RNA sequence: CGCUCGCCGGAAGACCAAGGGUUCCUGUCCAACGUUAAUCGGGGCAGGGUGAGUCGACCCCUAAGGCGAGGCCGAAAGGCGUAGUCGAUGGGAAACAGGUUAAUAUUCCUGUACUUGGUGUUACUGCGAAGGGGGGACGGAGAAGGCUAUGUUGGCCGGGCGACGGUUGUCCCGGUUUAAGCGUGUAGGCUGGUUUUCCAGGCAAAUCCGGAAAAUCAAGGCUGAGGCGUGAUGACGAGGCACUACGGUGCUGAAGCAACAAAUGCCCUGCUUCCAGGAAAAGCCUCUAAGCAUCAGGUAACAUCAAAUCGUACCCCAAACCGACACAGGUGGUCAGGUAGAGAAUACCAAGGCGCUUGAGAGAACUCGGGUGAAGGAACUAGGCAAAAUGGUGCCGUAACUUCGGGAGAAGGCACGCUGAUAUGUAGGUGAGGUCCCUCGCGGAUGGAGCUGAAAUCAGUCGAAGAUACCAGCUGGCUGCAACUGUUUAUUAAAAACACAGCACUGUGCAAACACGAAAGUGGACGUAUACGGUGUGACGCCUGCCCGGUGCCGGAAGGUUAAUU
RNA sequence: GAGGACCGAACCGACUAAUGUUGAAAAAUUAGCGGAUGACUUGUGGCUGGGGGUGAAAGGCCAAUCAAACCGGGAGAUAGC
């Protein structure tokens, strides 16, 4: 059991996105901005508990940062990790 | 046997080989082999301490019985094996409980033999012995230094030991570089000689023979510069000095024994 | 031609990383050395 | 953007590791950067983009080597190393085909699979390791056979009837693809099998391995490419049809066979042969010890759950890596089409990729890179430097000398294209139907349809020339030096120098001499005088003379002299 | 079917010439050249450290540096020039 304070942390935000989109209308997988160390299983406990949606499988990637320049400074911005989350059929979000 | 190569390139012409058509042609006996990798002549410090060693080809090591104390069971030869480490072919004998060892192969020896070691074991070839035990004036090879220890004289090609007398607790042996030398008797030593008498009458034939060998190049230190050896220099060739080591040390004749831990035992120097 | 640097980050490591000048008492006083210097990167370790 | 032209194509194409790190895609901008302009960019700015039980890492396991509790050694710092613990460049489970994005895909989707482990039932049951045994597990070269990748031709299906003479045909163009998995067990490779009894071996035990003695049977087992079947009533598919925001989308879809040739890939970690004699440890199989006893544990079937984490964009013979540059340099691995060809050479092409980030004129000297040259032909010059020349295959033929192998491709010379016949395509290779047999199959024998196909001879024929291009030895005579193949002054010296097999002297009895080291130790060597070090000489042939006064080395020890000490 | 065998690409070299010499390049390009189953060549990783290493030996090489590397220190060495 995943204890619920840690659920509640490790969902940051939705991603949008053309490619997003097309994921959600075509084959049913939302894309979220999920904590960078957040696991497969909790990511799935997550959405399932505060989604309220019953979960196929997710996947996950991380992206790095760019660098990025701002009046010759020179800055990177951080890594994040993106989930790919696959609805059971018949569910909507 | 020893043949001839026929001259049809230069590198063959005057490589002479010793063909035995008795040791086994297949694989060596594999619980009685150990990996055994290279040096290059180098020590834990990484330096070379030995000069002219590296390369030359892949070696397993056999693990061969010197010490022969598996008393009164007789063993038969099973066969006659190359051994890479050594100049002496060896022999893979089956005792009569069913184990298998490896040894020195004695001239003469061949696969159906029976061999024995202990006290009482027949005067014969390839038999072990206490020294006490066998006849003065006998040739023996692979002779014990201190009992129990193993055999550490007369291992290579061709070599024996001569038992020229025995008295109290010593025999006087003949070795073969010609020194007499005190052993005690009870030291143990195998009947024979140890065979492939013919490894002295190859030929390499070529530089690449010895690199198969792990042997590198000599450069003489008289082709050299004067930091590098006490020979080197000269506009041409010019000696003008005793002969030494790179070292310094005088290499015609200057005597480096010393030992007086081991004098009491030697009889008579080899010269 | 080819140069004298050809780069491996594993050779980079074990030659100058972190827990190499760790490793010796001459190493950890580069480090110290590096440290009152005020150097931003005190080594190679990325 | 289009049409044309040219260039690479064993790469200047495609794909990785390494290294780099957003360079990737889209929009937008042209200050600076880009050796010019720039509307363009690997440039600025902004947004987007990397999806895994099966690929890799992590992980289990070790090599060289590193570290190293105690330990041994050293003024201190430290050195070495035992038990151990790390360390890949090596050993260890499992996924394929098709579709899809502007940008990822063996990761997403469709279809079809596979592996390991945890639980829980059912049935049967001796399980148990830090120990034993097996296995993993290993070289070089060479030779075939059986195959596949792949190609070519025919058949089949669709399309075509030609900008200029001809083209309904023995004509032209295109396509003719299909995986892992599962099943089967073939060419081939290896090995006799089974059952009893006994035993000084495998640190104890062992039913396992090893050894000994009988009985019986003779075919039993292990391994194995490919093919065949299924996977697949599926997918893909030339083209056609309809819209386009004219970039491309959506729908449908024929044939989808055979023969021949064929690898450097597979069978093959095989086989044959040679000497220089060819890792380790775990996973895996098996044996028992202590111990546990209708318990645990093991085996099998079924069900269910789990397989986390990190990498995944993009360049990669390069404008993104190493070279200060958008630098004629350097960079390990994989893939390998057509015609000619021995070929991965070479020429022209395919797929695919490119015209090298200043151009426009002109048509002086001179410089660079090339082409041709009257007569002469080394007169040039230090020197034939450079250039010119030779150049293939088959056959004829080939001297001195020689260590009998060589010299030798010595030298020199002849033939060579195309067409027809021999022979509507030969010798040879391959091989279907049919027939016979069978211990009936992926079988044997016969049989030869079809396919493929040199080389030769005779006759004819075109050109100045038939190895026509690219490609591709100049040859001979006397002589010095070094035997030879190798090595060397990275960047002015490749040699006659160094090395070398062979030879000799000499040291070295093993705790070897010797070398690294205040030392412990380590190398020498898990070697032992037929061995190891040092030194000189340098294949081989015939040989290697005289001198021990000097210097050194070896032996001697009666005498002289002589240190600390007393 | 032997061989430090033979011809010859890849691969490893570097004998000659021209060019280049504020280079396209701080050692190359072009035409020729040698080895090409071996004393061969190459990837990854390891080991040897400065009077020290390594050296088929050229005082060669040890990061475009070598008859004693580089960096820091004694250090403002000393300099009848
Ligand atoms: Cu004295
Ligand atoms: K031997
Ligand atoms: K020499
Ligand atoms: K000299
Ligand atoms: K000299
Ligand atoms: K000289
Ligand atoms: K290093
Ligand atoms: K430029
Ligand atoms: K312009
Ligand atoms: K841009
Ligand atoms: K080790
Ligand atoms: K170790
Ligand atoms: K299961
Ligand atoms: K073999
Ligand atoms: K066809
Ligand atoms: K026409
Ligand atoms: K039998
Ligand atoms: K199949
Ligand atoms: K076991
Ligand atoms: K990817
Ligand atoms: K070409
Ligand atoms: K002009
Ligand atoms: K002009
Ligand atoms: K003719
Ligand atoms: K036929
Ligand atoms: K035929
Ligand atoms: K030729
Ligand atoms: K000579
Ligand atoms: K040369
Ligand atoms: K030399
Ligand atoms: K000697
Ligand atoms: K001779
Ligand atoms: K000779
Ligand atoms: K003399
Ligand atoms: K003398
Ligand atoms: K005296
Ligand atoms: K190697
Ligand atoms: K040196
Ligand atoms: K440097
Ligand atoms: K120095
Ligand atoms: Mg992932
Ligand atoms: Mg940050
Ligand atoms: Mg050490
Ligand atoms: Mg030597
Ligand atoms: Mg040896
Ligand atoms: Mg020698
Ligand atoms: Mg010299
Ligand atoms: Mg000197
Ligand atoms: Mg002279
Ligand atoms: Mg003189
Ligand atoms: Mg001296
Ligand atoms: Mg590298
Ligand atoms: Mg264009
Ligand atoms: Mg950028
Ligand atoms: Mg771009
Ligand atoms: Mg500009
Ligand atoms: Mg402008
Ligand atoms: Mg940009
Ligand atoms: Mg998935
Ligand atoms: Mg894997
Ligand atoms: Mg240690
Ligand atoms: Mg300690
Ligand atoms: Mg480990
Ligand atoms: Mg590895
Ligand atoms: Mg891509
Ligand atoms: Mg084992
Ligand atoms: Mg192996
Ligand atoms: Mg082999
Ligand atoms: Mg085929
Ligand atoms: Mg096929
Ligand atoms: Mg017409
Ligand atoms: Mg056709
Ligand atoms: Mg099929
Ligand atoms: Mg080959
Ligand atoms: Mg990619
Ligand atoms: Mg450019
Ligand atoms: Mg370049
Ligand atoms: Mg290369
Ligand atoms: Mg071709
Ligand atoms: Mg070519
Ligand atoms: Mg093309
Ligand atoms: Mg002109
Ligand atoms: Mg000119
Ligand atoms: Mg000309
Ligand atoms: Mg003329
Ligand atoms: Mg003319
Ligand atoms: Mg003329
Ligand atoms: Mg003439
Ligand atoms: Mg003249
Ligand atoms: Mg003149
Ligand atoms: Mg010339
Ligand atoms: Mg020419
Ligand atoms: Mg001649
Ligand atoms: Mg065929
Ligand atoms: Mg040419
Ligand atoms: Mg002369
Ligand atoms: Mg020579
Ligand atoms: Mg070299
Ligand atoms: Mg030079
Ligand atoms: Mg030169
Ligand atoms: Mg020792
Ligand atoms: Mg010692
Ligand atoms: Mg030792
Ligand atoms: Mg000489
Ligand atoms: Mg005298
Ligand atoms: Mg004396
Ligand atoms: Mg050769
Ligand atoms: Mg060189
Ligand atoms: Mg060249
Ligand atoms: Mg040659
Ligand atoms: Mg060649
Ligand atoms: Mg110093
Ligand atoms: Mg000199
Ligand atoms: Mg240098
Ligand atoms: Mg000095
Ligand atoms: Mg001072
Ligand atoms: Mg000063």
């Amino acid at each position: 059991m995943i204890r619920e304070e840690r659920l509640l942390k490790v969902l940051r935000a939705p991603h949008v996105s053309e490619k997003a989109s097309t994921a959600m209308e075509k084959s049913n997988t939302i894309v979220l901005k999920v904590a960078k160390d957040a696991t497969k299983a909790e990511i799935k406990a997550a959405v399932q508990k505060l989604f309220e949606v019953e979960v196929e499988v997710v996947n996950t990637l991380v992206v790095k940062g760019k660098v990025k320049r701002h009046g010759q400074r020179i800055g990177r911005r951080s890594d994040w990790k993106k989930a790919y989350v696959t609805l059971k059929e018949g569910q909507n979000l | 046997a020893v043949v001839k190569c026929k001259p049809t390139s230069p590198g063959r012409r005057h490589v002479v080989k010793v063909v035995n058509p008795e040791l086994h042609k297949g694989k060596p006996f594999a619980p009685l082999l150990e990996k055994n990798s290279k040096s290059g002549g180098r020590n834990n410090n990484g330096r070379i301490t030995t000069r002219h060693i590296g390369g030359g080809h892949k070696q397993a090591y056999r693990i061969v019985d010197f010490k022969r104390n598996k008393d009164g069971i007789p063993a038969v030869v099973e066969r006659l094996e190359y051994d890479p480490n050594r100049s002496a072919n060896i022999a893979l004998v089956l005792y009569k409980d069913g184990e298998r060892r490896y040894i020195l192969a004695p001239k003469g020896l061949k696969a159906g033999d029976q061999i024995q070691s202990g006290v009482d074991a027949a005067i014969k070839p390839g038999n072990t012995l206490p020294m006490r035990n066998i006849p003065v004036g006998s040739t023996v090879h692979n002779v014990e230094m201190k009992p129990g220890k193993g055999g550490q004289l007369a291992r290579s090609a061709g070599t024996y030991v001569q038992i020229v007398a025995r008295d109290g607790a010593y025999v006087t042996l003949r070795l073969r570089s010609g020194e007499m030398r005190k052993v005690e008797a009870d030291c143990r030593a195998t009947l024979g000689e140890v065979g492939n008498a013919e490894h002295m009458l190859r030929v390499l034939g070529k530089a690449g023979a010895a690199r198969w060998r792990g042997v590198r190049p000599t450069v003489r230190g008289t082709a050299m510069n004067p930091v590098d050896h006490p020979h080197g220099g000269g506009e041409g060739r010019n000696f003008g000095k005793h002969p030494v080591t790179p070292w310094g040390v005088q290499t015609k004749g200057k005597k480096t024994r010393s030992n007086k831990r081991t004098d009491k035992f030697i009889v008579r120097r080899r010269s | 031609m080819k140069r004298t640097f050809q780069p491996s980050v594993l050779k980079r490591n074990r030659s100058h990383g972190f827990r190499a000048r760790m490793a010796t008492k001459n190493g950890r006083q580069v480090l110290a050395r590096r440290r009152a210097k005020g150097r931003a990167r005190l080594t190679v370790s990325k």
